RNA sequence: AGGAACUCUGCAAGUUGGCCCCGUAACUUCGGGAGAAGGGGUGCUCCCUGGGGUGAUGAGCUCCGGGGAGCCGCAGUGAACAGGCUCUGGCGACUGUUUACCAAAAACACAGCUCUCUGCGAACUCGUAAGAGGAGGUAUAGGGAGCGACGCUUGCCCGG
RNA sequence: AAAAAUGUAAAA
RNA sequence: CCCGGGCCUUGUACACACCGCCCGUCACGCCAUGGGAGCGGGCUCUACCCGAAGUCGCCGGGAGCCUACGGGCAGGCGCCGAGGGUAGGGCCCGUGACUGGGGCGAAGUCGUAACAAGGUAGCUGUACCGGAAGGUGCGGCUGGA
RNA sequence: CAGCUAGUUGGUGGGGUAAUGGCCCACCAAGGCGACGACGGGUAGCCGGUCUGAGAGGAUGGCCGGCCACAGGGGCACUGAGACACGGGCCCCACUCCUACGGGAGGCAGCAGUUAGGAAUCUUCCGCAAUGGGCGCAAGCCUGACGGAGCGACGCCGCUUGGAGGAAGAAGCCCUUCGGGGUGUAAACUCCUGAACCCGGGACGAAACCCCCGAGGAGGGGACUGACGGUACCGGGGUAAUAGCGCCGGCCAACUCCGUGCCAGCAGCCGCGGUAAUACGGAGGGCGCGAGCGUUACCCGGAUUCACUGGGCGUAAAGGGCGUGUAGGCGGCCUGGGGCGUCCCAUGUGAAAGACCACGGCUCAACCGUGGGGGAGCGUGGGAUACGCUCAGGCUAGACGGUGGGAGAGGGUGGUGGAAUUCCCGGAGUAGCGGUGAAAUGCGCAGAUACCGGGAGGAACGCCGAUGGCGAAGGCAGCCACCUGGUCCACCCGUGACGCUGAGGCGCGAAAGCGUGGGGAGCAAACCGGAUUAGAUACCCGGGUAGUCCACGCCCUAAACGAUGCGCGCUAGGUCUCUGGGUCUCCUGGGGGCCGAAGCUAACGCGUUAAGCGCGCCGCCUGGGGAGUACGGCCGCAAGGC
């Protein structure tokens, strides 16, 4: 029965990042949208659409990654070097206006929803409202 | 845990007990020493430790240790508890003040003469 | 006046005494300990009032009761009937039984435990016998022995 | 599958 | 096979390293503590008896004073009422012959159970038993092979 | 501390107060409260603030400010606008003092000062001059509130014990490879300044109430007063003028000499000392700090060692033994209204003192004045709708159900089969059997062992059988039947978010153990004997009871072990095995085992059966010993368990 979608929805790119697959599905949903809407205006995905999965309206999460590497271990550059959420079913997290963080001084972003849509850790500020603390990425 | 476990149950306070039983944390007790006799260290030391039973005036009777080389304090001296143990002597958890009351300092000492309770000489 | 100093011993006597209500410990086999303890009320007068029986659903009659006001004495179950209480140990579990006529106990009896005999014309008992009891019972029954509710438990020695 | 006990108390 | 030695492997709770380590009773000393015939002490609860001051209520009559006569004051009774007293419970503290185990200790006594198949694999719940560690039984686990 | 409550909860009527109200009374109705912690016990005045801290948090409430409560313990009401009244009153209690024994006085938790207690906490000062209060038309009176002084390194701040020069470097003292090194420009000495001290002058704090014109006002002009003080401050004259404490092994900054010899003695942690100690003591020297240094005590910190930030649970402390389910916690995809959470604006608020920033005052600072800032939270109004929440409609991906098949030591009941052991009867047969490393005890000439036939009884089920299967765990095996739980695959048919988890509770729960009754072959604690051994209550051998088995009831522990809680999702694959589906050198679903991508891990090792990545919920851990003990509470016949 799962909790909370995007919690695992953020895993699917998590576990999938790790191993550098091409892209993960997931069940279609409306805030997961919203979720690669931003996570894609920043620059995270390749993008997204909705697929099948017999007759399972799911979402095509197109991975981004980066240049090859030299070296012991050819590790190619993670996009998504890290990404959490933070609130959580069990702990609801309301931040106000003024209290919205700082992702890595800037270099992240703070995917949250607004109470007139949602917003990154900037774009929030600019219009000036808070919202629930969906979770970083950076 | 789990948020709702702490919402529940919660953290549990610390709290730690004093390892001196002097009252009101009292800078210093008085007493009238009681016996005066010298004990034997413990494990790796032996060197007859000169130590002596005080009966305080808060209704109290523990061991203190008198440092320095010698002293003056026979079955009916008063004097005052420094508070702090000996690791050589099994229960002693007071040390015993200098120069204070019946108890008399430290002669010949010139060095650390503050804790031997010696007021300054003069060399001339 | 004192209040067990009496004496082997509070022996005897005295205290408490009936109902109503308040209230009541250790311990326990949850039944009890309990009337534990300790404590208040109790008569008479007036007025209000609740319920049952009979009977017509009530009148009278009658049983148990509730509330308020008041009166008199030293004393109100005004006389007679009518526990003194508590703590702690020993023995015996307990109700019971006994030395008619100096002993009612710690004695015996007991429920329950164990051992043993007995396959029925039973073993055992009385009788010389016939017979009878056992029993018109049948090993969950009957005879004998010991122990003695219940709890925990019952050790080693067949040489005599 | 191998009969047979025990070494107190002072330094890296 | 006995003593001594070498390379590999396995075990180990041993590391001036098997003369290693190590367990429990008993013995002496020390410290704290549990139970204990009890004793003592504080706080608290209930039932009852007595009950100051005082508000309030009643009376103010065969008695006092005041009065513009309608009333007032004094005084008396009552209710509640501090506390005192009696009886009985709850909790806490101190103390106590004796007793239980525990900690502590350059040394003792008695064994050797554990770590090597520790020379009966060990551990373990439960049971029984024995100076003591412990043995044995029923089952179980490898942290045994 | 788990149940508490008789004015107890509520109602009608009344009393009482400034007023609501069981605040109180009479009558009536049974209610009131509690695991969201009632009731009990313990402790404590609360906040503004203060302390620490990266912050969050933790600790705290002295001074000043605000509210509260008390005025020897305890009760009462009078007076009043207001009191249950510190300096008022009445009464009881303890205490003090007077007394002609009849009676009476008194309350510093007001300033100062005693005495006791304690480690420890000040003068019985000056003035109403300023500010504030009371009364008064005013003058003026009182004011231990206050203004100011006095004692105390108790704290913070400013300052002094001097400044410049001056030997290849006095004297003494310490070291030394005896050359020299150190104290050290330190001093001596020269020169300059000048705290202390002396003389003279000498405040602000004060203006107003009071007088006058106007109108006794507004406005305006005149006049009195200073505790500190002859103090601070200004000018002049003016002498080099107190330095102490801790440390020096590591942490930790500072090294050497003598003395001592597990003594003396240090110690915060680890440790040092038992003839050469940088660690005890002294010295020389150095390090830090300075009118202070250092000890003890207590608070925060380090401590991410109660972990929101920000821990962890295979073996280190820690998964509940397993299941069921109550509360509670959490919530799949789409559409709609509401706007509770939450988000934003506006506003009331958050007083002063403080903290911070800015400017200014006292020679600076401390101290202080002045101004500025936003503040959590809460009150009101407005706004938004993303996720949480809520009502409403729809779907099928979670869960459930239908139809149809399968596997299995799942469970319970009744019955039943062979093998073998022991025993008894009968047959035959003779000197030994048995047993150990060896041997004995024991068993047999009364006829054993070995073998043959018949019978009785109990318990357990060989081969199949495994790296196997089954169930939640414990656990489950010969065989047949009955009754019965769970589980899997196919058809995608029905329901339509019905779910996950689970404090307490309810049930199950190996073995041993207990209770009444039943059964007893073998085995077998205890117990008896033999042997080994110093000993041998043991290892081995001989005998042997309870128990092991049945029934019914209780006990409820375990290395109950994967030492790994439950559920859903994502993340290479190779290999073999149990079972299910399918036109099948192969594909697909569930289960079991090895090896390994990535990844985690202290390592081992785990790795689609996770110890990986992530969410939800319960359980639990916070150094070892003490101790799974002691007390209390609950359960049990007991042992004993939670
Ligand atoms: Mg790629
Ligand atoms: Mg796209
Ligand atoms: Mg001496
Ligand atoms: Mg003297
Ligand atoms: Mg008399
Ligand atoms: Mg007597
Ligand atoms: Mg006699
Ligand atoms: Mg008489
Ligand atoms: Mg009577
Ligand atoms: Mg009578
Ligand atoms: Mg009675
Ligand atoms: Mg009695
Ligand atoms: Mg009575
Ligand atoms: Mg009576
Ligand atoms: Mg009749
Ligand atoms: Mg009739
Ligand atoms: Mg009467
Ligand atoms: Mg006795
Ligand atoms: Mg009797
Ligand atoms: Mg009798
Ligand atoms: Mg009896
Ligand atoms: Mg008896
Ligand atoms: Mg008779
Ligand atoms: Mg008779
Ligand atoms: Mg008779
Ligand atoms: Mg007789
Ligand atoms: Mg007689
Ligand atoms: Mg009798
Ligand atoms: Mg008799
Ligand atoms: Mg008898
Ligand atoms: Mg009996
Ligand atoms: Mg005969
Ligand atoms: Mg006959
Ligand atoms: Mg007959
Ligand atoms: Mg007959
Ligand atoms: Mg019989
Ligand atoms: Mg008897
Ligand atoms: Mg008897
Ligand atoms: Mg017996
Ligand atoms: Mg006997
Ligand atoms: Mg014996
Ligand atoms: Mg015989
Ligand atoms: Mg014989
Ligand atoms: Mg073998
Ligand atoms: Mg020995
Ligand atoms: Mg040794
Ligand atoms: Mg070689
Ligand atoms: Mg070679
Ligand atoms: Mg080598
Ligand atoms: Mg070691
Ligand atoms: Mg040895
Ligand atoms: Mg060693
Ligand atoms: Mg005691
Ligand atoms: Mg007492
Ligand atoms: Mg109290
Ligand atoms: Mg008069
Ligand atoms: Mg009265
Ligand atoms: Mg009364
Ligand atoms: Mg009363
Ligand atoms: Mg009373
Ligand atoms: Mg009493
Ligand atoms: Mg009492
Ligand atoms: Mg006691
Ligand atoms: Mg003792
Ligand atoms: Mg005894
Ligand atoms: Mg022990
Ligand atoms: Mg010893
Ligand atoms: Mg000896
Ligand atoms: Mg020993
Ligand atoms: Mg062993
Ligand atoms: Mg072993
Ligand atoms: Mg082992
Ligand atoms: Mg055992
Ligand atoms: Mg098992
Ligand atoms: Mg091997
Ligand atoms: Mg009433
Ligand atoms: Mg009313
Ligand atoms: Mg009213
Ligand atoms: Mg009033
Ligand atoms: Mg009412
Ligand atoms: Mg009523
Ligand atoms: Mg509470
Ligand atoms: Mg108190
Ligand atoms: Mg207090
Ligand atoms: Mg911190
Ligand atoms: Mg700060
Ligand atoms: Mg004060
Ligand atoms: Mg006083
Ligand atoms: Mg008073
Ligand atoms: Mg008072
Ligand atoms: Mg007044
Ligand atoms: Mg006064
Ligand atoms: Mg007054
Ligand atoms: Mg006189
Ligand atoms: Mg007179
Ligand atoms: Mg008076
Ligand atoms: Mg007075
Ligand atoms: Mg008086
Ligand atoms: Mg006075
Ligand atoms: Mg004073
Ligand atoms: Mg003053
Ligand atoms: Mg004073
Ligand atoms: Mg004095
Ligand atoms: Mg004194
Ligand atoms: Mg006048
Ligand atoms: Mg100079
Ligand atoms: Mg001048
Ligand atoms: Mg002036
Ligand atoms: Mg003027
Ligand atoms: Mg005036
Ligand atoms: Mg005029
Ligand atoms: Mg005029
Ligand atoms: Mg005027
Ligand atoms: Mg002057
Ligand atoms: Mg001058
Ligand atoms: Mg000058
Ligand atoms: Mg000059
Ligand atoms: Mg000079
Ligand atoms: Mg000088
Ligand atoms: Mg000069
Ligand atoms: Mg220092
Ligand atoms: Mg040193
Ligand atoms: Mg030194
Ligand atoms: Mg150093
Ligand atoms: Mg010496
Ligand atoms: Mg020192
Ligand atoms: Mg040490
Ligand atoms: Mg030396
Ligand atoms: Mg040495
Ligand atoms: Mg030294
Ligand atoms: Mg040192
Ligand atoms: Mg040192
Ligand atoms: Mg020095
Ligand atoms: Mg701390
Ligand atoms: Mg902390
Ligand atoms: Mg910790
Ligand atoms: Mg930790
Ligand atoms: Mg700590
Ligand atoms: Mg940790
Ligand atoms: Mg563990
Ligand atoms: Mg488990
Ligand atoms: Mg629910
Ligand atoms: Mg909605
Ligand atoms: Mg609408
Ligand atoms: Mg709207
Ligand atoms: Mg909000
Ligand atoms: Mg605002
Ligand atoms: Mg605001
Ligand atoms: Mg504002
Ligand atoms: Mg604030
Ligand atoms: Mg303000
Ligand atoms: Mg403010
Ligand atoms: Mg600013
Ligand atoms: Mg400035
Ligand atoms: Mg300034
Ligand atoms: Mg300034
Ligand atoms: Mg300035
Ligand atoms: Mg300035
Ligand atoms: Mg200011
Ligand atoms: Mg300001
Ligand atoms: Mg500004
Ligand atoms: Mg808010
Ligand atoms: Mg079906
Ligand atoms: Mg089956
Ligand atoms: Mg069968
Ligand atoms: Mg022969
Ligand atoms: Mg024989
Ligand atoms: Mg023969
Ligand atoms: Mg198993
Ligand atoms: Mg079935
Ligand atoms: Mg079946
Ligand atoms: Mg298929
Ligand atoms: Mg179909
Ligand atoms: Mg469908
Ligand atoms: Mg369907
Ligand atoms: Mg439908
Ligand atoms: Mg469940
Ligand atoms: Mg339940
Ligand atoms: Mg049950
Ligand atoms: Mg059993
Ligand atoms: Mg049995
Ligand atoms: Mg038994
Ligand atoms: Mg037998
Ligand atoms: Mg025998
Ligand atoms: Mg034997
Ligand atoms: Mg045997
Ligand atoms: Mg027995
Ligand atoms: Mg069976
Ligand atoms: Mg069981
Ligand atoms: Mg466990
Ligand atoms: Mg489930
Ligand atoms: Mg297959
Ligand atoms: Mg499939
Ligand atoms: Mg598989
Ligand atoms: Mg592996
Ligand atoms: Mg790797
Ligand atoms: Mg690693
Ligand atoms: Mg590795
Ligand atoms: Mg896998
Ligand atoms: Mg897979
Ligand atoms: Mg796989
Ligand atoms: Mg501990
Ligand atoms: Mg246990
Ligand atoms: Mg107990
Ligand atoms: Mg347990």
């Amino acid at each position: 029965m799962l909790t909370d979608p995007i919690a695992d929805m953020l895993t699917r790119i998590r576990n999938a990042t790790r191993v550098y697959k091409e892209s993960t599905d997931v069940p279609a949903s409306r805030f997961k949208e919203e979720i690669l809407r931003i996570l894609a205006r920043e620059g995270f995905i390749k993008g997204y659409e909705r697929v099948d999965v017999d007759g399972k309206p799911y979402l095509r999460v197109y991975l981004k990654y980066g240049p090859r590497r030299q070296g012991p271990d050819p590790r190619p550059e993670q996009v998504i070097h890290h990404i959490r959420r933070i609130s959580k079913p069990g702990r609801r997290v309301y931040v106000g206006v003024k209290e919205i963080p700082r992702v890595r001084r800037g270099l992240g972003i703070a995917i949250l929803s607004t109470s007139k849509g949602v917003l990154t850790d900037r774009e929030a500020r600019k219009l000036g409202v808070g919202g629930e603390l969906i979770c970083e990425v950076w | 845990p789990t948020i709702n476990q702490l919402v529940r149950k919660g953290r549990e306070k610390v709290r730690k007990k004093s390892k001196v039983p002097a009252l009101k944390g009292a800078p210093f007790r008085r007493g009238v020493c009681t016996v005066v006799r010298t004990v034997t260290p413990k494990k790796p030391n032996s060197a007859l430790r000169k130590v002596a039973k005080v009966r305080l005036t808060s209704g109290y009777e523990v061991t203190a240790y008198i440092p320095g080389e010698g002293h003056n304090l026979q079955e009916h001296s008063v004097v005052l508890i420094r508070g702090g143990r000996v690791k050589d002597l099994p229960g002693v958890r007071y040390h015993i003040v200098r120069g204070v009351y019946d108890a008399a300092g430290v002669k010949d000492r010139k060095k650390s003469r503050s804790k031997y309770g010696t007021k300054k000489p003069k060399e001339a």
